[PDB]
Parts: C-alpha cells; sequence; structure tokens
RNA sequence: CGCGACGGGGUAUUGUAAGUGGCAGAGUGGCCGCCACGAUCCACUGAGAUUCAGCCCUUUGUCGCUCCGAUUCGU
RNA sequence: GGCUUGUGGCAGCCAAGCGUUCAUAGCGACGUUGCUUUUUGAUCCUUCGAUGUCGGCUCUUCCUAUCAUUGUGAAGCAGAAUUCACCAAGUGUUGGAUUGUUCACCCACCAAUAGGGAACGUGAGCUGGGUUUAGACCGUCGUGAGACAGGUUAGUUUUACCCUACUGAUGACAGUGUCGCAAUAGUAAUUCAACCUAGUACGAGAGGAACCGUUGAUUCACACAAUUGGCCAUCGCGCUUGGUUGAAAAGCCAGUGGCGCGAAGCUACCGUGUGCUGGAUUAUGACUGAACGCCUCUAAGUCAGAAUCCGGGCUAGAAGCGA
RNA sequence: GUCUCCAAGGUGAACAGCCUCUGGUCGAUGGAACAAUGUAGGCAAGGGAAGUCGGCAAAAUGGAUCCGUAACUUCGGGAAA
C-alpha cells in the first residue's frame, strides 16, 4: 500500500557510491571551454587550505536590506605559492575521445617533484629522468626535442602543461613530495599554446596569472574523512523511538517484499567522508602577493600593521608566508589538504559575481581559543608588556 | 527596501509567550505560524517579526477561547545579525494584531526587535525602544 | 579607525564581527565578549568581585 | 641530513599559587602596651598551574639516532 | 495470490430536456457499449509434519484515473476568480484535537494539502493500543456446565555467525611508478513571497492582473566550523561535602564525589557557504503548399515550442585503453 | 537456592549511603586499537508532551528548623495538604 505521508528521500543518489575517493589530490573532471580569440592562459592552480577567519565589509547591493551596511562573513585562506612548469602534453581528438599523443619534459627537474615518482625516495638510487635529461646536452638530442614539439603543434588539439607545487616553501605541511597535475592552456592557436608552454619550462607561474580578485572560481578536493558511519549520520534518516528493541539508529524497513532484493536507493551504513567533491561559485575576496601591502591584513579603514596569520599561527597549519587567496565561504577538506582551483565553466553575469569587494576589517585574533587580541604587541601592551 | 533575512527559529507550536500590549491578554499560545509550508514531523516555528495564530490562555474572558493573529516582538533564542553579532532578549513576547497587521491594543511594554519593527510599521509606531 | 565596543562585564575590547548582545527586560543593552562573561553575568556574579575583570582592577588601583 | 627527546618563546584555559610580611580583621584568653587564638582580607601576584597528546615557531641552550635486516618482482 | 466483476469505482455512444435565447460553453433523462482489481461478494485451485493474523511508526521504489507547480486549447472566458479539455508523474502533497483504529471529523497552515500499488509493501525492523488462550466484572441468554461478528480491566512478541541482495573495505586486472583517456552506470534541485510594473490594463462601478527586473524566503542536496550554540574524564584550572594520610602544605578515596568555567576535537537551519547550460521535441499555434483551378499547419517540405527528453556539468571508473 | 551466632571508628536520626581499622582479598584468560550497531551511565541552546494507545522512559520534588495549611469528613482524619 502507499506510504501514509509524503516527504522527500534522505540523501542524494547523484553522489553514489559513497566510497573513499581513489585519489587524494582533487581531479579536474572538466576544463573551461577554449576560446581561440583570447590569449593563452592557464585554467587551474593548486593550493593548500591554511584555515578560516572572518572579515567585515560594507555591502553595496542596491535594493537590499544590507545596502550601505556592514556584514560579517567567513572566509578561507588558501596558500598558493607559484607553481613550476616541468612539461607539456598534447592530446588528439579521436572518435574514442582525447588520446595522449606525447609528453615532453623540461631538462631540469627539482628534487621535490622527483620525489613524486618514488615510494621511498631516500632508499632509491634517484635515477628518474637522468637518461632523459641527457638528450638536452647534445645537438642531435635537442633536435629530437624540438621535433617532438613540432609534432604537437601539427596534430594536438588540446594542450596541457605539467605543473607542480613548491611544497618545501610551506614547512607546516611537513611534506617534501610535491603535487603534480596537468593544467590546460586556453586561448590562441595550437602553435601558440605549445610555444606558451615551452617558454615556461622550469619557470614559475604565480597564482595571479591564473585568477584575480572578485572573480568566481570552483574548488575541487577530497572532503574530511570520518570512517565507518551509521545511516542516521551518513544519510540523515530520522531516529527510531526510544523503546525500539535492538537499537533505534537504523532504517526500519529496507525494502518491500517485492522486489525480493535490497535496492541501491536504500540508506546503508558505510564509509562517510573522504569523498571527491567539486564546489562552484566561490568568490575571491583578496589576493595576497608577497612583498606587497596586499599580503598583509591591512585595509583602507583599518591601518593596524598586522599579517594575515592570526597570532599563534594557523592551527594545525603554521604561518602563511607565500601568496594566498582569501575565498568567501568554506573549502573542502581538512587543514593542509591540497585543493585544486579551477576557472568557472559558466559565464559569470549575476550582480553577486560582478560585485566589487572592499574589505573593512580582517580578524587576526587567535583561533585556538576566544581570542581577543589582534596582534601580539596589543596583548603585551595590555599586560604591561607581561 | 529589501526583505528580512532568515533568523533562528526559537518558538515552535505550543510555545507560550508573554503578551507585550495592553489588550488585557497576559500570554499567547502559538498554534500555527503563517508562511510555513512544512515538513513531515517538523513543528512550525516562528521568530521575531513572524505573524502567528495564537490563543489567550490567561487574560480577559473576552479574549479567551478564540483564535487571533499575533506578531512576535521578542525571543530568547539567540539569532545572528548580519554584522556578526548574536542578539537575544530576556523573554519571549508578542502583540495581538488583525490580519492586516494593525495592533489591537495601543501600547507596547518593553523593547522590541528591530526586525519586527521594519516589517510592521503599525507595531513600530506604538513601540518604546527598537533594538 | 575601527569602531570597537567594550564588554559590559569584563571591560574587554570587542572587535567587529563577534560579540554577544543581551537585552534586559528594562531595555538595558549588555555586550559580552564571550560566553564566559555571559554565563557569569547570568549567574549573578559581580565583576567587581572577579580579579581578572577591568572593574576589579580599577577599584583596586591595579 | 634532517628527524627525535628536553627546554624556551608564541597561543590558549582557569582566575591571583606556595612562602613571607601586615599598624587589615568580628572578637576572645593571659601578662604588665606585650603575648596567644582567629575564618577571612591585603602586598609581593592578571599570579601560579596546564597548553598537542591531531596547536604555532625554534638550538639562546642540552642530548640522542641517522639506518643489522626480511620478502619478492623481467620486455 | 489466482479465475470471475454481480456489487464498488472510473469512462464512452444516442440526444428528450436543462442552460434568459440556444440539444451538445457546461450538463445528458429514457436506453445502450466498455474499462478497472485501490471495495465487497462468488469459488475453494495452492498452503493446516504452521507463509507470524489489525493499525500506526520508519523507509524506498512504482503507477496516473493530475490536487499544486511548467506549456497550451475551450467557455454563457471584460478584469479578477472559476469551469471543461490537452501534452505531462520532473518536483511537492504538511502541523494538530478525539478514536487502537482503517475510515471519519474538526482546528490551522499552505502553491497544494490528489488518489493508489509493491504477499490488503514492511513484526529474526519496532510497537502491542485493538483483535484472538488461561484471571476477573456487567448485561442478556441457559435449569445448569457455560454462550454472546455485546461492553469492560490485567495479560512472556524467541534465533542470523549460513547463502544471496544491498552497503562500504582489501585484492585481482602480466615489471614498477607518475600523469591521464574513457565505455558505461548514477544524478537534483525546488516552490513561494515582497518591491517595481500599478491602483495601471480591463470595467458603468465595484473590483482588479501579468512578463521583464530587483531583493529575500521554503523544501532539498553537498560541504564546512571564522563566529554563536551544544557535548568534558583536556579529569585543564578553581571551588566544595564526607572520609583519610599525627598537623600544616600537598594529595588520595566515593567506579566521572559534586559544582562553575572550560581550550581542543566533534557538531546544529541552533551556525556558515554553494547548488549549472546546449540540442532535439510533446501539447499547441503557425509557414509555404497540393490532392480538390478555390481552400487547407500536411500529403511532400518547414518554423516556434514546455517542471519533457538527450547531452553537458556533478559521482563512480571496465579482465577497456593511452603517454 | 540454603537455618543461625559474634559485629570497631567517622559522617548522620540511623547495623541508610559514603570513607576507614582488625581480618580477608586483587579470584574472575590476557594484549592492542577506540569504526558502525549495541548494553549501561550522562549532558544539551530555544520550545515544553507538539511525541506516543497512554508522559512509557527520564526529569523535577526530597533532610532539618520556623511560619502557614482548604474542600470534605464516619470528627479519628484529610496533612508532609
Ligand atoms: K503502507
Ligand atoms: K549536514
Ligand atoms: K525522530
Ligand atoms: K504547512
Ligand atoms: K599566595
Ligand atoms: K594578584
Ligand atoms: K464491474
Ligand atoms: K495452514
Ligand atoms: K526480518
Ligand atoms: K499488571
Ligand atoms: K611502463
Ligand atoms: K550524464
Ligand atoms: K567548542
Ligand atoms: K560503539
Ligand atoms: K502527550
Ligand atoms: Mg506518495
Ligand atoms: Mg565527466
Ligand atoms: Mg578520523
Ligand atoms: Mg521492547
Ligand atoms: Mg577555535
Ligand atoms: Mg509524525
Ligand atoms: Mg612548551
Ligand atoms: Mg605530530
Ligand atoms: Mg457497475
Ligand atoms: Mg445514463
Ligand atoms: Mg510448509
Ligand atoms: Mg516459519
Ligand atoms: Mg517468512
Ligand atoms: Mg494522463
Ligand atoms: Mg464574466
Ligand atoms: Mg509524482
Ligand atoms: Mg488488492
Ligand atoms: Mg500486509
Ligand atoms: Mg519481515
Ligand atoms: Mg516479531
Ligand atoms: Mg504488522
Ligand atoms: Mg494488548
Ligand atoms: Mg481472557
Ligand atoms: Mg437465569
Ligand atoms: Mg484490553
Ligand atoms: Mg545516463
Ligand atoms: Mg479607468
Ligand atoms: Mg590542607
Ligand atoms: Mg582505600
Ligand atoms: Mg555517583
Ligand atoms: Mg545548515
Ligand atoms: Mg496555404
Ligand atoms: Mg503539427
Ligand atoms: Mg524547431
Ligand atoms: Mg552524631
Ligand atoms: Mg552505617
Ligand atoms: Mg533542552
Ligand atoms: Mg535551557
Ligand atoms: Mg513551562
Ligand atoms: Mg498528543
Ligand atoms: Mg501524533
Ligand atoms: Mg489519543
Ligand atoms: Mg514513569
Ligand atoms: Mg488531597
Amino acid at each position: 500500500s502507499h506510504r501514509k505521508f509524503e516527504h522527500p528521500r534522505h540523501g542524494s543518489l547523484g553522489f553514489l557510491p559513497r566510497k573513499r575517493a581513489a585519489r587524494h589530490r582533487g581531479k579536474v573532471k572538466a576544463f573551461p571551454k577554449d576560446d581561440p580569440s583570447k590569449p593563452c592562459k592557464l585554467t587551474a592552480f593548486l593550493g593548500y587550505k591554511a584555515g578560516m577567519t572572518h572579515i567585515v565589509r560594507e555591502v553595496e547591493k542596491p535594493g537590499s536590506k544590507l545596502h550601505k551596511k556592514e556584514t560579517c562573513e567567513a572566509v578561507t585562506i588558501v596558500e598558493t605559492p607559484p607553481m613550476v612548469i616541468v612539461g607539456v602534453v598534447g592530446y588528439v581528438k579521436t572518435p574514442r575521445g582525447l588520446r595522449c599523443l606525447n609528453t615532453v619534459w623540461a631538462q631540469h627537474l627539482s628534487e621535490d617533484i622527483k620525489r613524486r615518482f618514488y615510494k621511498n625516495w631516500c632508499k632509491s638510487k634517484k635515477k628518474a629522468f637522468l637518461k632523459y635529461s641527457k638528450k638536452y646536452e647534445t645537438d642531435e638530442g635537442k633536435k629530437d626535442i624540438q621535433a617532438q614539439l613540432e609534432k604537437l603543434k601539427k596534430y594536438a588539439c588540446v594542450i596541457r602543461v605539467l605543473a607542480h607545487t613548491q611544497i618545501r616553501k610551506m614547512k607546516g605541511l611537513k611534506q617534501k613530495k610535491a603535487h603534480l597535475m596537468e593544467i590546460q592552456v586556453n586561448g590562441g592557436s595550437i602553435a601558440q599554446k605549445v610555444d606558451f608552454a615551452y617558454g615556461f619550462f622550469e619557470k614559475q607561474v604565480p597564482v595571479d596569472a591564473v585568477f584575480q580578485k572578485d572573480e568566481m572560481i570552483d574548488i575541487i578536493g577530497v572532503t574530511k574523512g570520518k570512517g565507518y558511519e551509521g545511516v542516521v549520520t551518513r544519510w540523515g534518516v530520522t531516529r527510531l523511538p526510544r523503546k525500539t528493541h535492538r537499537g533505534l539508529r537504523k532504517v526500519a524497513c529496507i525494502g518491500a517484499w517485492h522486489p525480493a532484493r535490497v535496492s541501491f536507493t536504500v540508506a546503508r551504513a558505510g564509509q562517510n567522508g573522504y569523498h571527491h567533491r567539486t564546489e562552484m561559485n566561490k568568490k575571491v575576496y583578496k589576493l595576497g602577493k608577497v612583498g606587497q601591502e596586499s599580503h598583509t591584513a591591512l585595509t583602507e579603514f583599518d591601518r593596524t600593521e598586522k599579517d594575515i596569520t592570526p597570532i599563534g599561527g594557523f592551527p594545525h597549519y603554521g604561518v602563511v608566508k607565500e601568496d594566498y587567496l582569501l575565498i568567501k565561504g568554506c573549502c573542502v577538506g581538512t587543514k593542509k589538504r591540497v585543493v585544486t582551483l579551477r576557472q568557472s565553466l559558466l559565464n559569470q553575469t549575476s550582480r553577486v559575481a560582478l560585485e566589487e569587494i572592499k574589505l573593512k576589517f580582517i580578524d587576526t585574533s587567535s583561533k585556538f581559543g576566544h581570542g581577543r587580541f589582534q596582534t601580539t604587541q596589543e596583548k603585551q601592551k595590555f599586560y604591561g608588556r607581561l | 527596501a529589501g526583505n528580512k533575512f532568515r533568523m533562528s527559529l526559537g518558538l515552535p507550536v505550543a510555545a507560550t509567550v508573554n503578551c507585550a500590549d495592553n489588550t488585557g491578554a497576559k500570554n499567547l499560545y502559538i498554534i500555527s505560524v503563517k508562511g510555513i509550508k512544512g515538513r513531515l514531523n517538523r513543528l512550525p516555528s516562528a521568530c521575531v517579526g513572524d505573524m502567528v495564530m495564537a490563543t489567550v490562555k490567561k487574560g480577559k474572558p473576552d479574549l479567551r477561547k478564540k483564535v487571533m493573529p499575533a506578531v512576535i516582538v521578542r525571543q530568547r533564542k539567540p539569532w545572528r545579525r548580519k554584522d556578526g553579532v548574536f542578539m537575544y532578549f530576556e523573554d519571549n513576547a508578542g502583540v495581538i494584531v488583525n490580519p492586516k497587521g494593525e495592533m489591537k491594543g495601543s501600547a507596547i511594554t518593553g523593547p522590541i526587535g528591530k526586525e519586527c519593527a521594519d516589517l510592521w510599521p503599525r507595531i513600530a509606531s506604538a513601540a518604546n525602544a527598537i533594538v | 579607525v575601527l569602531k570597537t565596543e567594550l564588554c559590559r562585564f569584563s571591560g574587554a575590547k570587542i572587535y567587529p564581527g563577534r560579540g554577544i548582545r543581551f537585552i534586559r527586560s528594562d531595555s538595558q543593552v549588555f555586550l559580552f565578549v564571550n560566553s564566559k562573561c555571559k554565563h557569569y553575568f547570568h549567574n549573578k556574579l559581580k565583576p567587581s568581585k572577579l580579579t581578572w575583570t577591568a572593574m576589579y582592577r580599577k577599584q583596586h588601583k591595579k
């Protein structure tokens, strides 16, 4: 018989299976559509989640209750030191999808990236790319390298650069093995893309070259892990009455008599968290460039001299010293987790997307408690230098 | 202009709040909340500025055993202002109105939330302090 | 210059984006810097009696 | 070659440690102001204690370890 | 459960008449043709070396005979509201009083509070109020023992570790590692309100809209913890009862002695952020245009076109594959 | 499940509970982790029975001293109202 009363089902069937992701680094499932008329430009960037804080800004939203008023909104700090281009890869459009044609690497590869090719770097002989690097040392070898590049210019339809992070510059991560990914190049002709990619071999690409302030971006990563979990927490099914024999944190009926099988739409206990997710429309409130006033937490209204890092350091992360992005809202994953930043696939035309951000105050009090001092000097002056 | 942002709901059905006007009622018993579409098993709940249907459980006999609309003016459940500050009153209070939001009484005792004042100009007119 | 409030109980400076505001039945407004001050206030503890509060230090000429 | 064990600093929680002194202290008992008892109070003292165990920085400083091995894998 | 469909429910044909006029906007008397198995009967084919027998709760999926939402045709459609019909099951369909109820009835909210299936879905999922053992009371019946599709009150709800299904977890997938492609499967967003349009169109008046646009909200989904809130055996600090170590100091015991605060971690519409775009089409309205010298959206050939469909995006990634 | 004798100190009304002395004893197979579900014990913002057949369960009350104590009543009670 029909169910007595109607309510929507618990959970989404579009995020199945709820298994552990087969990767730790966020994978870009789709890159922005390529517009040849635009200059060559990267479409993605890697970063590390440092922590969260809140900011205050004066809203400019005509017709809104908040117009010319102040609002406090949470932000996430993503430390984004420049990436290093170490190779280029070209794909050919075939009836069976894109097929990788060839991969060309730079002559010199850092130790941090070479660690990515080993399970035990210290115990190994460190032979990776040693023979490959030698053909850059001979005229005949150089001709072969150039020939491979010309082959990409002739047949490749999609060009992606091999870029890795400088993870050594963030000592808080306690990791020396850098993260490598393919970043697609959009704009210009195929020849320009290859020339654009080859020109950056062994060079650094700052985050500012990919993203900017006030634009919407997509954040990709793996959510926080939580292990084996029951249906109530995993799927959000309501608890059973107090007097239920054999427990109340369950789904009462997991299926009708027919079909004589448990369906895949029924909530079941299992892995919760550590799932791959792609979240859209995260606005960039601030881009901090090292060596510039933008790197500090100063604002046109608050002239207190202070850094982005709260006193005592970002919990479980450390001190942010490299380029960083201030992103509205929350970011997937734990502290220190590598996150993938991607340009929006949609055309940003809403007023929120085009809104010009103007921060008034950035909170730098300690996040390891009920912090009430924005700077260490303020705290010391409070206690008579303590 | 703009519409009011969402607030924490602290007054579900069966909640009994003080009557903040001088109509003779001493408390208001909430039986439903206007604008609620609802969910299975979810009790309708109201916040400051919401219009609710209530009955007077204690007051003048003329106001008892009857269903009348009312507006919540104070609540004890903290709610977040856009400026990041959480506010709450010392008690829960409301005022009896008509379906058009006009006060049945003529005076209000104690302060009222700013959210309710913006939505109901008639209530704000009779208010003493708007916080 | 930023506009900062003061905690009514402890006297601590409250920076924008946080704080707890309590409206007493007599329309008095009380700003608390954290739940510690809120709980002590609602427990009827006098700031003058708590050593760490600014009211105590001012009265004791600390 | 950094790591690890101490320690220091940063950060945070509690709310002012123990000891010493007091012409603070409701009073009371002896002696010829002195002595004794006294919860509590004041000064040293936003003091002391705790703070990664899944917090941050780190030799000013101290100390240790840097690899005995084992199991497999071939176009 | 099966056959049957009298009965129950739903639908069509004829046109006497109703509808101020006017058979057919909307209705359909007298007759007559069907569908349905969400009613109840009829039967006794399966089960009596047992298929756990009411309802509710919980949870998923399915149907359309569509209550609301999207696009349209019709009207005795001025507007507003309402009614009839078409494509349509994508999304939603609630909080309560009384009753064991199914059913019903009322209060209230809402865009709407449509109807059903899945062994009258669902008891090794619960619950046990009812029914349906043994105790007991009443009424009626019986000489009596006792009887009552009459009322009443108390009355043990057992087992999974097997196979499969389902959920996740390793492994296998021909050296090892890195970066990738990708068949295929899953899939998600949703509805409302305010302001403006506008007291405008329309109308004698009363009354009284809509698209665009702007700002919010509901249901849902996926994350997240700067802030607020919650949780303490940080047994972190303080306070404190009884006992105890000759006192002080400092501790311990009372399975967490108790109390206040309590960072961290975890966590809540009790907190915060985010939630998407092309193509082909349905109904329907049209273009050109014959058959049929005219006419005709149709026959050949075309256009617009939706909460539709497919793709894209999002989740997974094959004894699939590349560099 | 099975009759009975002896019975310390403190707190307190008390062979109540809690702690201790004499005497007895650490006998219950151990180790490492800290998932779901469970059993036992807790706590919780705002609301306060809306849950459910039904306030089931839990919470709240609780000792002593002083004041004060209604209807009704068989005059005794009710009453620790
Ligand atoms: K059912
Ligand atoms: K959640
Ligand atoms: K529940
Ligand atoms: K409703
Ligand atoms: K001391
Ligand atoms: K002190
Ligand atoms: K029939
Ligand atoms: K049988
Ligand atoms: K079962
Ligand atoms: K009994
Ligand atoms: K290989
Ligand atoms: K798809
Ligand atoms: K917390
Ligand atoms: K457990
Ligand atoms: K109840
Ligand atoms: Mg349904
Ligand atoms: Mg894809
Ligand atoms: Mg974990
Ligand atoms: Mg039971
Ligand atoms: Mg914190
Ligand atoms: Mg319910
Ligand atoms: Mg230290
Ligand atoms: Mg560590
Ligand atoms: Mg019939
Ligand atoms: Mg007929
Ligand atoms: Mg049998
Ligand atoms: Mg059986
Ligand atoms: Mg069975
Ligand atoms: Mg149909
Ligand atoms: Mg008309
Ligand atoms: Mg449907
Ligand atoms: Mg049937
Ligand atoms: Mg059944
Ligand atoms: Mg069963
Ligand atoms: Mg059973
Ligand atoms: Mg049953
Ligand atoms: Mg029973
Ligand atoms: Mg019986
Ligand atoms: Mg007889
Ligand atoms: Mg009974
Ligand atoms: Mg598909
Ligand atoms: Mg006119
Ligand atoms: Mg002592
Ligand atoms: Mg002992
Ligand atoms: Mg106890
Ligand atoms: Mg939320
Ligand atoms: Mg024509
Ligand atoms: Mg057509
Ligand atoms: Mg077309
Ligand atoms: Mg005694
Ligand atoms: Mg005793
Ligand atoms: Mg509570
Ligand atoms: Mg409370
Ligand atoms: Mg109450
Ligand atoms: Mg009830
Ligand atoms: Mg109910
Ligand atoms: Mg009932
Ligand atoms: Mg009970
Ligand atoms: Mg009585």
